[PDB]
């Protein structure tokens, strides 16, 4: 019997390389078909009417908001935008399986989580406009949302940095004896960064109640998954770290919900990490700075998370054309009201450029703030002062 | 817009991204070992700097990597150890930090620590740099001062398409690992004539772009255009003659051109978008003070970004624009 | 050896590593949320700074991580986001670079970019720092100037055991992410009396350790002991009275104490082991020149490490020792 | 059938997490037993007498050199040292399976590779002493060896940085159409760094002729593997990246040789990476700065690579006590001769502190060199000048 400290294993007397299983990868868990029919009754979560309707309305409101803000960007009313098309199901399915206070870290394409947690339209828009109502004080580029009240950590642009932070926050929760999980969203591209390997390994060795949630949507900007990795996706990496892993149909709200619910239960109970890879497809451009026809649609017309959920609601007698029409209208109005209000608000005082760099303001920094103030007194006609508060 | 953009055989009008492509093209044509790689470079890159090169040179020479900047730089070092030319791209300068250890502990030290048995002199890392109007904290940064404290690498920033092609060709060919920062606001902002054929601009050499006798102004990248306009404002509004200097190479920098200028004028103003504290103007200022102490008539002025992260909505108030520079110059002249 | 090491209730003789342990001990006893972690900290650490703490406080509060510095810092940020005190250790300052992106893009910017909705103020990163006689390229480095260009973090370096415990307690308790660099040559080099009970030394405040009227000397860490001896050489050999200042906090630094001193003396010499170019003396020099231009009688002198990687066999010739500083001072006095 | 771009897989209609296989890990390939007997004749590589004797003599010469240099460190004659005890078999087994020109990157505990490639004793000692014969010019701390002639890239202290560099050098070789492989050694601790994840993934996606060789010796300084990772060792990570993987008995020269030989053949032929994890045990302290009794020997007395190989030689009639005695003596003499010569050499000119920072010397750097020269003219009595050349 082998004695080595580094592995538990037998001897083998014949030379055999371990081949990866890429052609028959980890199978993709699915609850409902593309016609929104339940495939296997024992897997049906039987969510109540009001909850399923909330999943549906959150995904269409996000879609409505995406359309409007994408247009706003094209016209140069906001500087930047990223849509969430095709991935709305991963957002709301997962968010609905979490407790209200489970702490969320994300990447930037997870706004449905905040929408599900009832983040006001006014605040999504305040951040994209950088206006006075923005609690981020207009400092970050659009779609870099954060909400302390709803336990949604502020997004930052550097990919995958939030992965080992989520792990630290999960460690702290363990210690606090929280009955709380942390979930950490990232895309398949971001999973290539060093920080992903750091977080995965730390989570397993330090025994953290975390859910790693990978949105695999087939592209990182222009780069297809064939240039991103050669193993069987992200899910197949989990076991190597000692992490329990599953792959789910990211266009199936109930598959996403079921996996997320069970990972959550087991993460909190056992203090062990779970990895979920949600297979989806990025239906929009990468962002407003991207024209995606330069590097590559079935998904939109034949395998869309929103259409599938809509077919499900009709099967229960929970929705019809009249209700769909009235809601299409109410949601357009709710979004256009927030949008008009967001455009009419002033931007924050230019003073806010200096605060929160440290908790307190160091005296040398205050002196720079004073310099700006005196500068604007003399030269202010050359600056867009009339748009900015005070 | 906060700025205005204003012998070698056949030339064509090129914008800055086109001149980068021309430089890369000339390089791949003449050096069979040369390869270009990083995130999204295959389809032509997110700023269009590699358009048509994979079609021209092949998928083995112009290719996408996984999304991992420490891997991109480590990989480029390895290629260059074999003697092949490695042109790595980092998608925004703001995302160079995951590679900081590979650049600072590894590429900068590779020749020294091996007694010159090994080197990565044939590595160049190119990266969009500087403000863009709306890039906020992570699509605006100017990291050159972080790299200036690292013996062993060269850091180079052009101000225009003609300068960019000549300086990039110099970096690619230089026998030392080089970081070439491309001011992204200039990518599609005014074209100029650029030679079709390859040519070189020397590294470690500032360029006096306008002669003056009252004050010396130093900047690099887009900020050169800002100081050029400041010179113009100063001549017109104050009757002050400004010597305008483009530093071009951050390290090793051209101490002699700067000191010579200041010995003639007696006053120096350095300007950069990067934060004041620890920014590269501090190194210039300290050194000039040391060399030109008897000549200096006024304290050396630094007009820089504030000591904050780079903001989204406040960008117009953050940057060291023409008015900020002018006012500082006015006061330095009144000293 | 290139240096000589030379109110608050009960004290005990402590060397520098012991005073770090005392600081950590006091912290864990009074703050139930506080945890210490990094490579090899469980058994007491490779410099003995965490001896006995895991036994005292438990394996959940004093623990080993995997060998991944970007993970260590990312993990510490996450802990601190929840409001718990995270004391991360980086094994040598030379190995902080893999974490540079987490420190600079993330920890420094966390409060600002969220509008203060989130922060990691309760993170402290401790790391052995500075030369050690034989550490060569990767067990000798002084990276403080890299971090000085990053708004949002605090960087702090003590010169002694009493200073170390009071400054570390300050960093741990400060509401901003702090990097505490511990001069490793001092770990076991002379003890002094250190209060058993917790006390604080203020951040951002230099200490005038010796009053003088002819010249101001500024350093931090071990180099303070070097300038103290230089002061002594200068009094004895030249009849020069030196004001000796320990800067202690790199950023935000105590501009007023330094300028006040220089306004009285008229001459300034700054010394640090880190390379000259881009080193923090450049920031001090530039700023003093700006504030004390009318008072300065001589060019400000910087006596620093050379612009090379830190060598093994040549260390005695590399460091800015007492003779190098003295000679520079002699010349500055003759100016 | 699933359509997603990111994975090749079937649907599953039931929720099932993929559990890691840690208790029955990847089995450990072994050719000879602890008595040096071949276990399975079809796996015997039948290396000729002269080659096996070279493996044996290289491992004992390294062991002899380790003893002497470790003592030299204790007395403060050199500043630092790291021994290679217990791991001598992984070094020479792997190096013997490589072509002479295969390019090697390492970590610091692989000096047997250089010894096998006939690196002079004088040069191992020149580097540890930082003397005039050192081609590294005394600039790096001891055991940071490099040899251009023997295609052994200079060691550096930062862990795992060489992993993605080895991958770039392998890419370049592919392009050059080299019939050459690159091998990249690192320990199990170093495999935790972000750079390991970068190199593994790059190797697989860019299709590089590389061998990743992990020495798993159970500890990274004081940290046991139980705090380093929770999956089944390093070998189990390979498949997730799409890399062919094997685990071998690192105390069995012939197991190491066989795996390395076959990885090499297949890496070069197919342009694909191989991962070998050699299970061993770090018998010495981590380094001269470490007292390893503070955190933890069977291995030394009962499962040692050198003893096993010695039993094998006796079984063939290839060695006996007389030969062992005469060689113990010759090797002691060869090492003591190099050692005495190394101590009597001067250190290099202090000028060499400034060269090779760039290829050329920048003028500002030359000015610092001049400053040192003038300084030593005036103050030189205070410096150890009489030990340094010129
Ligand atoms: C460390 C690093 N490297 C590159 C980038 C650039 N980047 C992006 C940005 O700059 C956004 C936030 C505006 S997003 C992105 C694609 C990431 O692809 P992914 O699959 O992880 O995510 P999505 O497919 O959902 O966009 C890159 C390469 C970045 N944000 N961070
Ligand atoms: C990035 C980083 N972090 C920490 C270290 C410290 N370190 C060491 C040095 O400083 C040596 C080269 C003198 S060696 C070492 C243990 C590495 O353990 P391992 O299993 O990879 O290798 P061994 O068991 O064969 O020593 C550390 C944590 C280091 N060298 N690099
Ligand atoms: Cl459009
Ligand atoms: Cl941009
Ligand atoms: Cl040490
Ligand atoms: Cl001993
Ligand atoms: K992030
Ligand atoms: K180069
Ligand atoms: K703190
Ligand atoms: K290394
Ligand atoms: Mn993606
Ligand atoms: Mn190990």
């Amino acid at each position: 019997k082998p004695q080595f400290p580094g592995a538990s294993a037998e001897f083998i007397d014949k030379l055999e390389f371990i081949q990866p299983n890429v052609i028959s990868g980890i199978p993709i868990y699915r609850v409902m078909d593309r016609q929104g029919q339940i495939i296997n009754p024992s897997e049906d979560p039987h969510l109540p009417k009001e909850k399923v309707l909330k999943l549906y309305k959150s995904m269409t409101l996000l879609n409505t908001m995406d359309r409007i803000l994408y247009e706003s960007q094209r016209q140069g009313r906001i500087s930047f935008y990223m849509t969430n098309y095709g991935e709305e199901g991963t957002h709301v399915g997962s968010a609905a399986a979490l407790d209200n206070t489970d702490l969320v870290f994300g990447q930037y394409r997870e706004a449905g989580v905040l929408m599900y947690r009832d983040y006001p339209l006014e605040l999504f828009m305040a951040q994209c406009y950088g206006n006075i109502s923005d609690l981020g004080k207009g400092r970050q580029m659009p779609v870099h949302y954060g909400c302390k009240e709803r336990h949604f950590v502020t997004i930052s642009s550097p990919l995958a940095t939030q992965i080992p932070q989520a792990v630290g926050a999960a460690y702290a929760a363990k210690r606090a004896n929280a009955n709380r999980v942390v979930i950490c969203y990232f895309g398949e591209g971001a999973a290539s960064e060093g920080d992903a390997h750091a977080g995965f390994n730390f989570a397993a060795t330090l025994e953290c109640p975390i859910i790693f949630f990978c949105r695999n949507n087939g592209y990182a900007i222009s780069t297809p998954t064939s240039e991103q990795y050669r193993g069987d996706g992200i899910a197949a990496r989990g076991p190597g770290y000692g992490i329990m892993s599953i792959r789910v149909d990211g266009n199936d709200v109930f598959a996403v919900y079921n996996a997320t619910k069970e990972a959550r239960r087991r993460a909190v109970a056992e203090n062990q990490p779970f990895l979920i890879e949600a297979m989806t497809y990025r239906i929009g451009h990468h962002s407003t700075s991207d024209d995606s026809s330069a590097y590559r649609n079935y998904w939109d017309k034949q395998d869309h998370p929103i259409s599938r959920l809509r077919h499900y609601l009709l099967s229960q007698g929970w929705w019809d054309e009249e209700q769909e029409k009235a809601w299409r209208k109410q949601s357009r109005r709710k979004v256009m009201e927030a949008f008009e209000q967001a455009e009419r608000k002033p931007k924050p005082n230019p003073n806010l450029l200096f605060s929160d760099v440290y908790q307190e303001m160091p005296a040398q920094l205050r002196k720079q703030q004073e310099s700006l103030a005196r500068h604007l007194q003399t030269y202010g006609e050359h600056y867009p002062l009339d748009h900015f508060d005070k | 817009a906060h700025f205005t953009f204003q012998e070698y055989g056949q030339t064509q009008k090129m914008n800055l991204f086109q001149s980068v492509t021309s430089a890369l093209d000339n390089s791949l044509a003449k050096d069979p070992t040369a390869v270009i790689f990083g995130e999204d470079v295959a389809f032509g890159g997110v700023f269009r700097c590699t358009v048509g090169l994979r079609d021209k040179y092949g998928k083995d020479r112009v290719f996408n990597t996984p999304l991992c900047e420490q891997g991109i730089v480590g990989f480029g070092i390895g290629i260059a150890v074999t003697g092949a030319t490695a042109i790595a791209e980092i998608q925004f300068a703001d995302y160079i930090f995951p590679a900081f250890d590979q650049i600072v502990n590894e590429a900068a030290k590779y020749r020294y620590r091996s007694g010159d048995l090994f080197n990565c002199g044939s590595l160049t890392i190119r990266s969009p740099w500087g403000c863009v109007g709306h890039g906020a904290l992570y699509h605006s940064q100017s990291p050159e001062a972080f790299f200036a404290h690292c013996p062993g690498i060269k850091v180079v920033i052009p101000r225009s398409p003609f300068q960019a092609k000549g300086l990039l060709l110099s970096c690619i060919e230089d026998k030392n690992p080089c970081i070439f920062f491309e001011p992204k606001i200039l990518y599609r902002a005014a074209a100029e004539e650029v030679p079709i054929e390859p040519y070189n601009i020397p590294l470690s050499q500032a360029e006096v772009i306008q002669e003056g006798s009252d004050v010396t102004l130093v900047a690099w990248g887009t900020q050169v255009h800002v100081i050029r306009e400041v010179a113009s404002m100063a001549k017109e509004k104050l009757g002050v003659s400004c010597e305008v200097i483009d530093l071009r190479t951050i390290i090793p920098w051209d101490v002699d051109t700067i000191c010579k200028s200041v010995i003639k004028t007696g006053r120096l103003l350095i300007s950069h978008e990067a934060p004041l504290t620890g920014g590269f103007a501090s190194e210039i200022s300290s050194t000039v003070q040391e060399e030109c102490f008897l000549n200096l008539e006024a304290p050396i002025s630094r007009v820089c970004g504030y000591d904050t992260p780079f903001p989204h909505i406040f960008e117009p108030f953050y940057i060291p624009d023409k008015w900020k520079c002018y006012d500082a110059l006015r006061k330095m002249i009144n000293y």
